[PDB]
């Protein structure tokens, strides 16, 4: 994927305490760049490159359509509860849509909704129809399939969203093209007959990374447990991989970090 | 930019 | 119903007497209603900030909670998580050098 634009939204009956019931977030190439919630009632910048390249009219405009959507989701919770015979209790409406520009120039457009975790409805852009995942989505399918909504959504995903993505990506040219070298630490812990070696990578960008444990040079892809890639507050990422070994084979083991910032994979020992 | 939506 | 996967970690490799940020990350949970609190010696940590609600392609929710701090020896840092899938509040102890 060359570039991606994605907007997500969540409508909740149970946020809960002191929390906004409606939250809406936007992403350019994975990076969080904008959000809106029901408490603040304003669509705001969440990065410097978006704020520097958008005026006041842009945000007023984004705020309006986020407030309009909020009301839709407010009534939407009531509508779906009546269709399911609820309350019920606590319920959630989720939506994600956007653009994927692929490395071959292919444009991918998606828009799909979910109720209470499970798939509700999705837009088939090629047939210009909405696919109902559940029986309760059928009335919604009928409403959307009547007007010009299909064409409007088709145009947005194929043109509008694509054209704005092309713009956002040039605004964040420098911040998105960043290379951040991970800070790596190796720690070892002796416990009741087993030695657990830990390998932590701190503050790398971009997100994709390969961290694995080697024994004498050969990768131990079986015994090793990974924590996956998790985000830091500043926009960088974090990961950890641990390995169980017989003590003391610490001299035999090596952590191999493979990342875009490194001209060759980093090797680390204990 | 965020798109416009319609009632469920 | 889905149980949150939680891990607590620091922004930089931890060193006592040095500016750092403690992060707590829960993922893969439903419903979105969750309580996540960073704590120092049983008392909520100062200046905690959290990201607005986000979810993956599989609709599972996630949240990051982080706070600036300076690590101290003989002081315990942990992340306390409450969720409806959990029978009791779960406490995740942070290991400064692991």
């Amino acid at each position: 994927e060359l570039h991606t634009l994605r907007y997500i939204s969540t409508a909740m009956t149970d946020p809960g305490p002191g929390q906004p019931w409606y939250v809406d977030v936007g992403y350019v190439d994975g990076e969080l760049f904008t959000h809106y919630n029901s408490t603040a009632r304003r669509a705001v910048p969440r990065t410097e490159w978006i704020a520097a390249n958008t005026d006041q009219q842009y945000w007023d405009s984004e705020t309006q359509t986020s407030q309009r959507t909020e009301q839709i989701d407010r009534d939407g919770l009531g509508t779906l509860q009546r269709r399911y015979n609820q309350t019920g209790g606590s319920h959630t409406v989720q939506l994600m849509y956007g653009c994927d520009i692929l490395e071959d120039g292919t444009i991918r457009g998606y828009s799909q909704d979910a109720y209470d975790g499970r798939d509700f409805i999705a837009f088939d852009k090629d047939t210009m129809t909405f696919t109902a995942a559940v029986p309760e989505a059928v009335p919604t399918k009928r409403k959307w399939e009547e007007g010009d909504y299909a064409e409007g959504l088709k145009q947005y995903l194929e043109e509008t969203c694509v054209e704005w993505l092309r713009r956002y990506v040039e605004y964040g040219k420098a911040e998105l093209g960043r290379r951040e070298r991970p800070e790596v630490r190796v720690w070892g812990k002796e416990a009741d007959g087993i030695l657990t070696l830990s390998c932590r990578a701190h503050g790398f960008y971009p997100r994709p990374i390969a961290v694995s444990w080697l024994k004498d040079g050969a990768v131990q892809g079986q015994d090793a447990q990974s924590g996956g890639i998790v985000p830091n507050g500043d926009g960088t990422y974090h990961t950890w991989v641990t390995i169980d070994a017989q003590p003391g084979d610490g001299d035999k083991y090596q952590c191999r970090v493979e990342h875009a910032s490194l001209p060759q994979p980093g090797l680390y020992s204990w | 930019r965020r798109r416009e939506q319609t009632d469920y | 119903d889905l149980t949150p996967k939680v891990q607590v970690y620091s922004r930089f490799p931890a060193s006592a007497g040095t500016k750092n940020v403690l992060n707590c990350f829960a993922a893969g949970f439903h419903p979105p209603k969750i309580s996540i609190t960073l704590m120092k010696d049983g008392v909520p940590m100062e200046g905690a900030q959290y990201s607005d609600m986000s979810f993956n392609d599989d609709w599972t929710f996630q949240r990051l909670v982080h706070a600036d701090f300076t690590p101290s020896s003989g002081s315990t840092y942990a992340c306390k998580v409450e969720h409806e899938t959990l029978k009791e509040p779960q406490v995740y102890k942070w290991d400064p050098e692991f």
